[PDB]
């Protein structure tokens, strides 16, 4: 049984950190996109 | 420039991120690092 | 960690303990160290 856990039993005290990292990335790349999609808007609004 | 947005590359990365995210949450629910799914089928077997 | 508790090993030891306990009490009741049970069948015989 102890083996069965060493196989399966996630050391989620580490995977929590991994988890935050993923949540974090979702957030960050999103905000980057909210910024990114403003670029072409500016380009044309000005050249016009 | 307007014809497209190279910054959709950002999007791609996030898709990967969200995939990882969901799988992690599965592992955190059941406590099984090897999902009942095939993934790492050796240890599963 | 949550998937299981290695400390159930403690439980196992206690099962053995309780077994010994009960047998001792039997021996203390009747005064017979060899239970009427088979145990140490040589002296019993």
């Amino acid at each position: 049984t102890n083996a069965r856990s060493r196989i399966k039993d996630t050391d989620f005290a580490a995977e929590t950190a991994a988890l935050s990292k993923n949540q974090v990335l979702q957030q960050a790349g999103t905000a980057i996109l909210a910024q990114a999609n403003q670029l072409p808007q500016a380009v044309l609004s000005l050249l016009r | 420039v307007n014809t497209n947005i190279a910054s959709l590359n950002t999007q791609r990365n996030l898709n990967a991120s969200s995939n990882d995210l969901n799988t992690s949450l599965q592992r955190l629910t059941t406590g099984y690092r090897i999902n009942s799914a095939k993934d790492d089928a050796a240890g599963l077997q």
